């Protein structure tokens, strides 16, 4: 019915109502760093996706 | 007793780098030191997964 990896994660799943077999990835995830100089300096900041 | 036998130390370090060359990748216990911390993280992390 369905199947997973090293990991011991359901990363492949068989949907009952087809023949077909449908995998299983996670959608975006990761943390978020501002990147910004001194603040008595710059207001300016930047965003950095992990 | 360098300049005077120069092609002789010339010709023993070709030597030696070339069997150098050819026993840095004779026993798969050489790398032995990347090998383990590259296990001993990775195993660790699945471990935890």
């Amino acid at each position: 019915q369905f199947g997973r990896d090293i990991a011991d994660t359901t990363d492949a799943v068989r949907d009952p109502q087809t023949l077909e077999i449908l995998d299983i990835t996670p959608c975006s995830f990761g943390g978020v760093s501002v990147i910004t100089p001194g603040t008595n300096t710059s207001n300016q900041v930047a965003v950095l996706y992990q | 007793v360098l300049y005077e036998n120069q092609k002789l130390i010339a010709n023993q370090f070709n030597s030696a780098i070339g069997k150098i060359q050819d026993s840095l990748s004779s026993t798969p216990s050489a790398l032995g030191k990347l090998q383990d911390v590259v296990n001993h993280n990775a195993q660790a992390l699945n471990t935890l997964v």
